[PDB]
C-alpha cells in the first residue's frame, strides 16, 4: 500500500503547490511553483533483480520558475520594475545594509525620513554616485535617501531613467542624480531559498551574488511606473487541477484494491 | 501440506507481484520520462507422473500422460520503452529526445547514469546538472556568467547569446547514448538506468545522427502510462487473486473436515 | 533453442532483445529458431502475417528483410510434455514435428 | 490527454499572438506576428506504427511579418 | 557496495501479509494433524489397558 | 498459554495506541496552534534459544539462529513541530509566531506554561490574558482605558493609540521562548506545554531576532494536521489490528481443538 | 550508541533531536553514532546521500 | 560438508551466508560444495539454472 | 561456548567426550541412570564426538 500512499501525496503535492500559485494570481512579482517527481527503485543483495516492482514516486523538487511576468502599468513613479534578469536589493535594517533580500515588486515609497522603502517598511539599496561625477563611484549598496531639501530648493518630481539612476529637481531648477538602484544576479535563480513577502534570499546552490547595475552587462533595464504580476497561466494552473485530482484517484483506487486483498484473507 | 495449497500461494504472489507492478506505475502517472512496465508470468515445471508417448504396450504409446503443474510466477518485469508524448514549457534547460538515445549524467560514484529525464537546471558554478539531485550532465556544460539567453540546438549543440557579441558563442555540445536493448537497463531510482549485461555496450554519439534523436529545447517527456490501461489491469488482476484465495478456503475446509472426521 | 542443445516449442509470443540484438524470449531469453538480428541501423520492425521479419533502415527507401520465422505444428499438441516457462518438448505420442512457413499448409 | 492539452497550448498561442497585434494596432513602426504550428509523430522500434495516432500540435514559430504598413 | 541515505524517507516493514496468514494456516493444520496422532495413540494404549 | 497469544496482545495493544493518536489528530483539526501525532513503533525483547553465531563445531558457526520475537510496542507518541499554514482574522488581539517560538503565560499555580495558539483577549482588568482559562501573558501587557486601537509590532512591542496624542504609546514587549527539542515539551493540554529534560532549557528573547519568529497581529495558526494523511494512517492500522486478531482466533482455536483431542 | 558502551545497528530511520541538539532515535533517545550536534543557529538540516549532514 | 569431512546430499536449498561470506546451509551451517564465496562489493547474487553462480 | 554481552564472537568454555564400548551390555548398572566399565563391556574409547 505504501507504493499507492506513495502516489496520492504525490498527487497531493501537485494540489498544493497548484493551488498556492492559484493562491498567488495577484501579488505583485509572484514567481510560480512546478512539482518535479521521480522513480523509487530500491533492491538489496538479498532481492531478486529480474522482478523489480518499484518504490513508489517521490517527490524530487518543487522548482521555482523564474520566467517573466505580464507588467502593470500605475503610472506611478514609485512603482518600479526590472525588465529582463536582475533582482532590487532590500534590506530590512537601514543601519546595516549587508543583510538584505532579493524582491522583483517595486511597490515603494518615501517614509518620514525620505528613505526609498518597500510595503514591508524596508529600505530599498543603491549606488552612491556624486551629483557632478558620472558612473557608481563607491560598489558598496546603500539605502537610497532623496532628500527633502536639496541646494535652498524642495523636492518637486522624482524620475528614473533606463540606468536606474534617481533623480530629483527641486524649487531652484537644480537637477542632481541622488544615486542609482543596485540589481542583483544569481547563476542560479533556481537555487534561491524562498523568504516571506515574494523575497529570496541567496544559498549556496544560487551562487553568489553578482552587483551591477541596470542596463549594464547580462542585467535588464528598470522601467518606472510599472510592475510585475504573478508569472502564471490561470488557464494552465486551472488545467493542471484537473489532472492532480485524476491521479490521485487513481491512486486512491490502488489504495483501495490493495485493502480489499488483505480483507479477503482474513475471511479464510 | 497439499499440492492445491503450495499452487495457489504461487498463485497469489504473482497476482501481488502484478497488481505492486500496475500500482507502481499509478504512482509514477505524473513522472517525466518514466517508462511503464508489465509483468510477464510463466508457468512453472510440471511433476511428471505419467510420460506423455510413453510406451503404455506395445504399438500404443499414451497420447496424453498425468503431469501436474506447479503454479505461476512473474518471471520478470519488462520495461515498456515507448516514446512518451510531449509537454510545451517556457524553461530554456529542459529537453527531449525526440526517439531513442538517454541522456548521461554524473553519478556520486562516479559511474555513468542514463536518464530520459530532461529538467535540467545550473548550479552555483553554472554547470548543468538535473532539477533532481544535481548530478552533472555528461560532457559538462558550463554557462558563462555574461549570457543573457540560452538554446539547444537539434544536434545538441549548446550556445549562449552574449551582451556584445553578434553570433552565438558555443559553449559545449550534448551526446546521448542507445542501446540495442533498453529494456534490459537497470532501474536505480530518480529516473536514472544502469546498462547490464543484456542491455548491451553504451553506444555514443551526436544527436541526429546514426539512429539517435533529436534534443528539443522547451520540452518535455511525459511518462508513457495509460491510466486506463492500469486501471482495468488491476480488476482483471484482482479478480484472478480472488479465484486463487477460493482454492486455498477450499483446501483449508477440505483439511478441516478430514481432521473432523477421519 | 534451449540450453542443453534442442529446440523447445511455445505458444508465448512475449519476446524481446539480448545484447546482441537477437529476438529471445521475454522470459529466461533463449533465442528464437531460427535467429533473428534485428541490425543497429533499423528504426521499426516489421514483422509479416507469412513471418518475414524485416526492419526499415534510416536513410533507405527499402524494407531490409532479416529473418523468416517458421513455425512447428503438431497432429497432437496435447502430447507435449509440458517443461515449464511456457514450453513443450515433443514426445512420442506428439508425432513429427512439421515445419514451415506459417501460413501455408 | 496529453494530446488535447497540446491543442489547447496551440491555441491558446494563437489567441496570445492576436491580443498583442491588437493591442499594438497604433504604435508606430510595428510588425504584425503570424504564430505557424506543426505536428508531432514520434514513433520507437517497439511500437508498430500502422495503429499508433499522432502526438498533438507543436509550436513552429512565430513569425514577424515584415510587409509595409500604411503611411499617416 | 553499502547503500545510500535517503533523507525524509522511511523503509518500511517488509512482511508480507498474504504470506503470514497462508502460513498461519497450513502451521494450524499441522498442528492438528500431529494431535490425532497422539489422540490415536492415547486411544491405542487405552485400548491395550482394557485388553491384554 | 500460548507464546502467540502474548505477541499478539501486544500487536493488537501497539496498534490501539497508533489509532487512538490517529483519533486525536482528527479531534484537534480546528484547534489553533496544534501539533500533530505520529506513534513510533519497536520490537519488544526477542528469547535466545539458539544463539545466531554459536559454535555448532569447530571451523563451523551457526550462521543463524532460532530466536523468537515477543512482539511490538508504542514506544513514543512524538510531535510535530512543523507550523502550520496562516489564518488572516479581524481581531486586534490574535497573534502568531511566524517561525520559531512560544507564547508564555502564567499558570495558576505560579509556573510559566508555554503555547503555540495566539487567540488572546482582555480581563476586567484590562491585562492581556488567553481567550480560554485566561492565563495571564507573561510580561504583563496591560491596555489603558484611553486606548483607541492596539497594535502589535513584528518585535514583539506592543503598542496603543491614545487620541488626540500623536505617535504609538508604548504599553508593553512580548517575550517568546524557544526550545531546541520542541518534541520533548509535556502537553499539559489547553494549548500548553511545559518543558521537560528532553525540551531542554527555555530560551527567552524578544520576537524577530536571535533566530525568535515574529509576531503577526490579526493572524491565527491553523493546526498541521492532515487529514488526508490521517483517515490512512487509519485504514493501515485497522488493517494491522485484524491481522492480530486472527492469530488470537486461530489459537483460540488451537487450544479447543487440543482440550478436545489431548 | 547503547548504555552499556556498545553499538547498536539499526535499520529504523526515524530520528530526531534531544535537549543538546545530538540527533538522536525516536525512541529511547539513544545518540546515533557518529556525533551529529545540530547548532541552535541552524534553519535547515539537509542530509546528502554520502550521508553529509 | 560435514564437520567429520565427508559430503551428505541434501534436497533443502534453504541457504544463507556466514561470516565469512561462504554459502552455507540455513540450519547447522555446513558449507555447500563447492564454495560459494560472495565478495563483500557485490549488490545482487544471481544464481544461474546451470548452477553458474 | 557461551555468549558475552559487549564482545563480539562466542567465547570456548571447554569440550565434551563421550565413550563407546564394543559391548554396551556387559555394563553393570549402578543404578541413578549411571553405568560401570568391566571386564566383558570393553575397553574405554574416548574422542571427539561424531568421529570414529
Amino acid at each position: 500500500s505504501y507504493v499507492s500512499l506513495s502516489g496520492l501525496s504525490a498527487a497531493q503535492l501537485d494540489l498544493n503547490t497548484t493551488s498556492n500559485n492559484i493562491a498567488n494570481a495577484n501579488t505583485y512579482g509572484f514567481k510560480e511553483s512546478r512539482a518535479e517527481f521521480a522513480d523509487v527503485y530500491s533492491n538489496s543483495l538479498f532481492t531478486n533483480a529480474k522482478t523489480t516492482p518499484g518504490g513508489g514516486a517521490q517527490a524530487s523538487q518543487v522548482a521555482q520558475q523564474f520566467h517573466e511576468g505580464s507588467s502593470i502599468y500605475t503610472n506611478n513613479p514609485m512603482d518600479l520594475r526590472v525588465s529582463g534578469t536582475g533582482f532590487f536589493a532590500v534590506a530590512k535594517e537601514r543601519l546595516t545594509p549587508q543583510q538584505n533580500e532579493l524582491t522583483r515588486n517595486g511597490a515603494f515609497h518615501l517614509n518620514k525620513e525620505n528613505y526609498m522603502v518597500t510595503a514591508n517598511d524596508e529600505f530599498l539599496l543603491g549606488y552612491q554616485v556624486d551629483p557632478s561625477s558620472g558612473e557608481v563611484s563607491s560598489y558598496e549598496p546603500q539605502p537610497i535617501n532623496i532628500p527633502a531639501e536639496f541646494g535652498t530648493g524642495f523636492l518637486t518630481k522624482v524620475d528614473f531613467d533606463e540606468n536606474g539612476s534617481v533623480m530629483g529637481t527641486y524649487s531652484n531648477g537644480e537637477n542632481v542624480t541622488l544615486g542609482r538602484v543596485a540589481l542583483v544576479r544569481v547563476p542560479n535563480e533556481q537555487g534561491l531559498d524562498k523568504k516571506g513577502g515574494t523575497q529570496w534570499d541567496s544559498t549556496q546552490f544560487s551562487g553568489d551574488k553578482i552587483w551591477g547595475e541596470s542596463n549594464k552587462g547580462s542585467f535588464g533595464t528598470i522601467n518606472n511606473g510599472m510592475l510585475e504580476q504573478s508569472n502564471i497561466d490561470m488557464t494552465q494552473e486551472l488545467v493542471d487541477l484537473i489532472s492532480a485530482q485524476r491521479n490521485f484517484q487513481a491512486n486512491s483506487r490502488s489504495l483501495e484494491v490493495h485493502n480489499q486483498l488483505q480483507q479477503n484473507i482474513l475471511q479464510i | 501440506m497439499h499440492p492445491a495449497l503450495w499452487v495457489s500461494k504461487t498463485g497469489l504472489d504473482a497476482q501481488q507481484t502484478n497488481i505492486a507492478t500496475i500500482s507502481n506505475n499509478l504512482a509514477n502517472a505524473s513522472t517525466v520520462g518514466y517508462k511503464k512496465s508489465r509483468a510477464v508470468f510463466e508457468d512453472l515445471f510440471y511433476q511428471n507422473i505419467n510420460q506423455p508417448g510413453g510406451q503404455s504396450s506395445q504399438n500404443t504409446e499414451l497420447p496424453s500422460g498425468l503431469m501436474l503443474g506447479a503454479g505461476s510466477k512473474v518471471v520478470a518485469t519488462q520495461k515498456v520503452h515507448t516514446h512518451g508524448n510531449a509537454q510545451t514549457t517556457t524553461n530554456a534547460l529542459d529537453m527531449m529526445v525526440e526517439g531513442d538515445g538517454f541522456f548521461q549524467v554524473t553519478l556520486p560514484d562516479g559511474n555513468i547514469g542514463y536518464t530520459r529525464n530532461g529538467q535540467f537546471t545550473l548550479n552555483g558554478e553554472g554547470t548543468l546538472v538535473t532539477s533532481g539531485s544535481g548530478y552533472p550532465v555528461e560532457p559538462e556544460i558550463v554557462i558563462p556568467e555574461d549570457a543573457i539567453s540560452i538554446t539547444v540546438g537539434t544536434d545538441g549543440e549548446v550556445s549562449v547569446r552574449v551582451r556584445g557579441q553578434q553570433d552565438n558563442q558555443v559553449v559545449g555540445q550534448l551526446t546521448i547514448t542507445d542501446f540495442v536493448n533498453p529494456g534490459g537497463l537497470e532501474p536505480i531510482g530518480q529516473n536514472l538506468y544502469l546498462p547490464t549485461g543484456a542491455s548491451g555496450d553504451p553506444q555514443e554519439g551526436v544527436p541526429g545522427l546514426d539512429g539517435l534523436g533529436e534534443i528539443r529545447q522547451s520540452m518535455l517527456e511525459a511518462s508513457n502510462v495509460n491510466v486506463t490501461e492500469e486501471l482495468v489491469n488491476m480488476i482483471e488482476a484482482q479478480r484472478v487473486y480472488e479465484m486463487n484465495s477460493k482454492v486455498i478456503s477450499s483446501v483449508d475446509k477440505m483439511m478441516s473436515f478430514v481432521n473432523q472426521q477421519l
